[PDB]
């Protein structure tokens, strides 16, 4: 199986030469062995920074180099950035395919932080007749993706009725999703406002509404 | 497996070229599919896997 | 370049079968060297095979044949890596790998396939509007939540296509079998709730698509 | 109309049959049976396999005498050899003095290749009538394969061809038949379960994968092994192994009547015998009206060459004068002459050289070119070689 | 899901069975009565979406019918199937409905409308299947023998059925056009409006919007409503594809047949008098009961007669004997003992 | 057998087109000049150029999976017997293949049973089996059946794929104003030879 | 090195052949004996 003790770890700064210096569990793959240090990107985006084991791959940044490093797969991705979050997979080419390993998905230094802008829309007219009440703070640009939603509903933190959705991390270095006080008709008309308290890296914000 | 193809590309049987969600949006597309797979081998099961409330517009 | 147009979310049952298509560009299907590949749920690229251009169709892996079935819609410029008739533990991405540019020189787009079958109930789209007091600053949170749905495909958009800027989105995650998430478009104050702004949830099974308005309540 | 013809039941002689329709031109046709299969009824009673004497390990009662029980197997050999002095490879198998008894038990068992190779003792039933035959009729070389009982009709090319039944009965089956892995041997099977010793079929399989075995192999238990555990037990040899040894000449060489006895299923293909009455319901389009026929008259059939041989070695430049062009049906109106062609495009005042000859050297035969009856007399040549490949005209 | 009824629609039919001598374009026209089963159930396919929800779900008490170029559901109690009288309807899915109706020469199918418009479509339906056995039974027996007969079974899934659900026909309707002062002012009204205008030049055009062919008329106009929405079962009343080729559909058809064993009665044995070569059998059948007498030797002479009245037959005792099968029981053997 | 008559090809505004669909009883007709009215008024928009290309084929019995008539080509018959004997005072039974060649040892006594002196069995040359009915009946040609007789929808086997039939498909010209294929048809041979 | 792919489908080559967009059967190298002779029995593949 073409998964060596690969370059699974890379945390650098912007422009850093991302070295997937993967110690091969069998040994050094060749250029005909096709030891390519490709970028298997997030969202399953197979791409080659260095492909065919002695050539930089097309469609990547120019500083990519896929070869043998250590005694194993060697990715020298020159110009690795903070927005360059992708998988340095130094793998082989079997002459009947190219076999990408486990790889290392990485994010780098860069993509600076930002304040989350949470639009706290209250428990709406559409929810508040049929056992729903969602005061949802739609958060955009929570930068970086470390922000928690805490209960603030009816004078207490909600231990039942708060909802923290899957906050999608933006390409613009923020994180955004829906986070609400989302209870029933008793939950909406009982609490004072459906509201999440956003602690973003220790920071304070209120994605909260009123109906 | 079974080349469920709506005249553009042969996808699988429960995953044809508009599989799933093929029967309820293109009603003329569902009629062309029940002409093609209605002559083809899988278009009974391709239609009931597509158009019979089990496309992506269903709950499954 | 040799890049596969990836499959959709093949949400079949345990034993349900669906193709992760790879519309191979760069060549034809008889010109585009599709490597079948299962971007596995745990480890990554578990090979469904490699197939050079003049054939195009990925000849299977060691364990990479079987439930994953390599086929070629060659005149349709693609292959189908069919996630076919699998059990519950094979939810993976159907992708190609472009066998030119000496490794897989492009990647197929991938398709999330999962083994779980279900009935024909409705999807959910409900708009996340501006606040009862405000909810509008330099941008404003309009948009919509995609709620109570299942399986792939069902899509949840925000801002209605003119609202591409300011998208902070949650996908529909299967809580109770119902996919729940919320996509707020940070749209203009003259766009929310001055103009039109809203989200939507969609699936083509009955050809069913819905929008929910991102506008202030007053 | 429905022309009733009787072809000779032997393949390859392409018969011509002159369908004469009033209100039409002469409509000659050609028919010829390609093959004719005789699929007999089979009743597979006896099964042929290899018997093997399943004898157990030697039950040595060291210093002790037991009582042998009758194990219900096919020829369960039970033997208590009294007073064995059985010693082993590591010394004495018994530490007792003299009372060691040899328990020799055995049965018969069907072989593993008996599970593969089984002699099928088919009880012979009636033969299925079926045959494939072509015909150059209606302007087409078209074939029909028909189950030849008389009621398996093929309306092919618009023509309702109904052939069958056959006249013959020289059946390739005998009353009992053995299918032995490719070979039909016409052999009488033994009693189903009531075989003899040393018989062809000593192991009788009453089912093909059956559970019963009619087997009397004469497995006689001999005296014990002298001091060592050895099964003294004499049996007869393989009676199906003798039937394997006496394989016997099959009907693929032994076909009387010139039949082609070919099995899987047991069929008689190319059984050249008898006659085949076939009726052909021709449509109206084959009836092409003689007023629309070409006016072919003033024929002189000049016999250029005469060789009474295997071919239709008459040459006949028939000078004709046709009114209009058209395929005049140049059929033989004679008794002895096989004409090579069936229709000739008589175009005008032209000499059509027909290839027609027969067996008789002094041949005065009539030929009708679509209406034109003409006589042709020749003194045909002798044969050159003594042997031809098949028969001829 | 299996939402074929979501794809199916109510199909109207200009049927001659209308009621009052005039056949109409009613949705209760029965295309075919597939009643081949020996058990006596008649499975007739009708024009309505009976047993289907108007909201496409299972309508457990509601069956839909095509009302006025739209769907329209009604309660399931409005279904009536009268052959001689209204027989017991067994089940209904979509177009198909299976029932145990009585004997008759004409079958009437009434769909009680939402305003009580009971559309009674009567075709000539000669439903009278012959009953198996030695006697012509009348009812379901308490004690009797269970002969194997076929019947349209109650599994209403569309396995082994292929309904010709083609494209819906060109539904014309006169309400497309209106008088713009008597002129061509036809509203759209939300349809696939094939517009045939009888004005100068380009009076064609299959639009979906409003039409102002001024200097038109209602007789100067024609509107037709286009249906790209559902597959329709290709009934011979239906105007099929002259404006289409063979691009049609095939769907499941419910109510599959199966073989069961129905119990039938056998009557009591009559009085026997065994005299010299004679067997006086005074049987009194309670139904039409076939009794057959046959010689038990080489010359049978097996004459059978159905019996209705009180019958004392002095049968000839054959020397080989007589088999006398009177009704469904085992036949009486007579060996004439000298 | 049944008749697969499709929806009627209403060639509105123009003449119909002859198409011979090669099915069993491929019935096609073009009744040109049809002025059919619709349920919403007129089915034809114009007045004169409307016509009905009416087509139908013959289809197999859908209850042919249940209702089958089998023409058994009745050959010779194989006997099989059962006989009991009080052997040693034990009333034992032995059932053997009584052709005489499948002789049965039973209770230490070999019985050679058969062959029977007679053969006049109820089997005829051509037998008909219809689901409980064994009748010695003269069948039609297997594929060469006759019109309207007992066996007009003939097949080479019951589970087969093809069927010969001459059902008298007289598609008459259609009724006034109603899109309806007036098609004459012969009565059911399954209804006939079943009912008779 | 006759390619079984488009374009460059031939060539008695002397190195690695680069037909990208060529399958496994999309090339075909034939290792021909142009160096020494063989005693031409027809059971060996002779001069065709």
């Amino acid at each position: 199986q073409a998964v060596v003790t690969q370059e699974s770890a890379l945390t650098t700064s912007p422009g850093e030469t991302v070295t997937l210096t993967c110690r091969s569990n069998i040994g050094a793959v060749t250029s005909s062995n096709c030891a390519n240090w490709v970028q298997e990107k997030p969202d399953h985006f197979f791409t080659g920074l260095i492909g065919d084991t002695n050539n930089r791959r097309s469609g990547v940044p120019a500083r990519f180099s896929g070869s043998l490093i250590g005694d194993k797969a060697a990715l020298t991705i020159t110009g690795a950035q903070t927005e360059d979050e992708a998988i340095y997979f130094c793998a082989l080419w079997y002459n009947n395919l190219w076999v990408f390993g486990g790889g290392t998905k990485l994010t780098v230094l860069g993509q600076p932080k930002s304040s989350p802008s949470v639009t706290l829309f209250p428990p709406s007219s559409e929810e508040l007749e049929t056992n729903k009440a969602t005061l949802v703070c739609t958060i955009t640009d929570f930068y970086p993706g470390v922000v928690t939603v805490d209960w603030k509903v009816d004078g207490t933190p909600v231990t039942q009725g708060m909802e923290t959705t899957q906050p999608s991390k933006q390409s613009n270095n923020k994180y955004m999703a829906s986070s609400y006080l989302t209870l029933t008709a008793r939950a909406w008309e009982r609490h004072s406002s459906y509201s999440c308290q956003v602690t973003h890296e220790g920071h304070t914000v209120e994605k909260s509404l009123s109906r | 497996p079974v080349m469920c193809l709506l005249a553009n590309t042969t996808f699988p049987c429960s995953q044809p070229p508009c599989t799933p969600c093929c029967y309820e949006k293109e009603p003329e597309k569902t009629l062309r599919m029940l002409e093609d797979n209605v002559m083809s081998p899988g278009y009974y099961q391709l239609l009931q896997a597509s158009l019979t409330c089990s496309p992506r517009r269903q709950r499954r | 370049q040799i890049q596969l147009v990836q499959s959709g979310r093949e949400v079949k049952n345990p034993g349900e079968t669906v193709k992760i298509s790879c519309k191979a560009s760069g060549y034809t299907f008889t010109e585009y060297p599709m490597l079948w590949v299962k971007q596995a749920p745990g480890k990554g690229f578990r090979w469904m095979g490699l197939i050079y251009t003049n054939t195009g169709e990925p000849t299977y892996a060691e364990e990479f044949k079987g439930r994953f079935v390599f086929s070629l819609e060659i005149s349709a410029s693609t292959a189908y890596l069919q996630i076919n008739n699998l059990t519950n533990e094979d939810t993976a991405t159907y992708f190609c790998v472009r066998d030119y540019f000496i490794s897989l020189d492009y990647w197929g787009q991938g398709t999330t396939l999962t083994v779980s079958s279900a009935k024909t109930t409705a999807p959910s789209v409900y708009p996340l509007a501006p606040v009862c007091g405000g909810t509008t600053g330099s941008s404003v949170t309009l948009g919509c939540l995609v709620k109570g749905y299942f399986p792939e495909p069902v899509t949840l958009t925000w801002n209605s296509g003119s609202l591409s800027s300011g998208v902070h989105t949650f996908p529909a995650l299967l809580q109770s079998g119902l996919y729940t998430l919320s996509s707020s478009v940070t749209v203009t104050s003259n766009t929310w709730p001055s103009q039109t702004i809203t989200c939507n949830v969609a699936h083509p099974a009955s050809s069913t698509k819905v929008d929910k308005k991102i506008e202030s309540r007053r | 109309y429905e022309h009733v013809t009787v072809i000779p039941n032997t393949v390859g002689v392409p018969y011509k049959t002159l369908v004469n329709r009033p209100g039409y031109s002469p409509m000659v046709l050609e028919m010829e049976l390609l093959s004719v299969t005789l699929e007999p009824t089979l009743s597979l009673d006896y099964i042929t396999c290899e018997y093997k004497t399943v004898i157990p390990s030697p039950y040595v009662k060291c210093c002790g005498t037991a009582e042998c029980k009758d194990k219900s197997l096919p020829d369960y050999s039970c033997k208590v050899f009294t007073g064995v002095y059985p010693f082993m490879w590591g010394g004495a198998y018994c530490f007792c003095d003299t009372e060691n008894t040899q328990l020799s038990e055995a049965h018969v068992e069907k072989s593993e290749s008996c599970k593969t190779e089984f002699a099928s003792a088919y009880r012979a039933h009636t033969a299925s009538a079926s045959a494939k035959l072509r015909v150059l009729y209606q302007g087409n070389n078209v074939t029909v394969s028909a189950y030849a009982n008389g009621d398996h009709a093929v309306t092919v090319k618009d023509a309702k061809f109904i052939v069958g039944p056959m006249s013959s009965a020289w059946t390739p089956f005998d009353n009992k038949i053995v299918v032995y892995k490719g070979d039909v041997y016409n052999m009488d099977y033994p009693p189903f379960g009531a075989g003899r010793p040393g018989q062809f079929g000593d192991i009788q399989s009453r089912t093909p994968e059956s559970e019963d075995v009619y087997a009397n192999t004469q497995l006689v238990l001999q005296r014990p092994s002298a001091g060592t555990v050895h099964v003294p037990y004499s049996q007869a040899p393989s009676g199906f192994k003798y039937w394997l040894k006496e394989r016997g000449a099959s009907l693929q060489h032994t076909a009387p009547f010139g039949c082609q006895i070919a099995t899987n299923p047991v069929r008689a293909m190319n059984c050249a015998v008898g006659n085949m009455p076939i009726s052909i319901d021709i449509p109206d389009a084959a009836f092409t009206r003689v007023v629309d026929a070409p006016s072919l008259t003033d024929m002189s059939c000049e016999v250029p060459a005469c060789t009474h041989s295997s071919d239709f070695g008459g040459v006949a430049i028939i000078k004709y004068a046709a009114s209009k062009k058209g395929k005049c049906a140049v059929h033989s109106m004679t008794n002895a002459v096989t004409i090579r062609e069936a229709e000739i495009e008589v175009e005008g005042n032209s000499q059509l050289q027909i290839s027609f000859s027969t067996a008789l050297a002094s041949a005065e035969f009539r030929v009708q070119v679509c209406s034109t009856q003409v006589h042709c007399a020749a003194e045909c040549h002798p044969p050159k070689d003594h042997i031809v490949n098949y028969p001829a005209s | 899901n299996f939402n074929v009824y979501k794809a199916i629609r109510p199909y109207l039919a200009h049927c001659p069975d209308c009621g009052e001598g005039h056949s109409c374009h009613s949705p209760v026209a029965l295309e075919r009565i597939r009643n081949e089963a020996t058990d006596g159930t008649l499975k007739i396919q009708v024009s309505l979406q009976i047993g289907i929800k108007t909201d496409d779900s299972h309508d457990w008490t509601k069956l839909r019918y095509m009302d006025n170029h739209m769907p329209a559901d009604a309660e399931r109690a409005r279904l009536f199937v009268r052959t001689s009288a209204p027989c017991t309807i067994t089940g209904t899915m979509g177009h198909f409905i299976l029932a145990r109706c009585p004997k008759g020469e004409t079958l009437t199918v009434g769909f009680t409308d939402s305003g009580k418009i009971s559309h009674s479509c009567t075709h000539p339906f000669h439903h009278d299947p012959p009953v198996i056995g030695r006697e012509k039974f009348h009812s379901r027996p308490q004690h009797r023998k269970e002969l194997p007969c076929s019947t349209y079974a109650q599994s209403t899934a569309a396995t082994a059925e292929e309904i010709e659900v083609h494209m819906p026909p060109d539904t014309p309707d006169r309400t497309l056009m209106s008088q713009q002062s008597g002129n061509v002012k036809i509203t759209v009204n939300s349809q696939t409006v094939r517009y045939k205008c009888n004005c100068g030049d380009s009076n064609e055009g299959l639009t979906t919007t409003d039409k102002v062919i001024n200097n038109c008329k209602v007789d100067q106009c024609h509107a037709a409503v286009t249906n790209h929405k559902k597959w329709q079962y290709n009934s011979p009343l239906v105007p099929r594809n002259a404006e289409l080729g063979d691009r049609k559909g095939k769907v499941h058809i419910p109510f599959p047949l199966a073989n069961v064993t129905c119990r039938v009665p056998k009557a009591r044995n009559p009085t026997v008098t065994y005299g010299k070569n004679q067997v006086i059998m005074l049987l009194y059948p309670d139904h039409p009961t076939l009794l057959s007498y046959r010689n038990m030797g080489e010359e049978p002479n097996y004459q059978e007669e159905w019996v209705t009245h009180k019958k004392e037959v002095i049968r000839t005792v054959p020397t080989e004997g007589l088999e006398v099968t009177w009704g469904n029981n085992e036949p009486y053997k007579y060996w004439p003992q000298l």
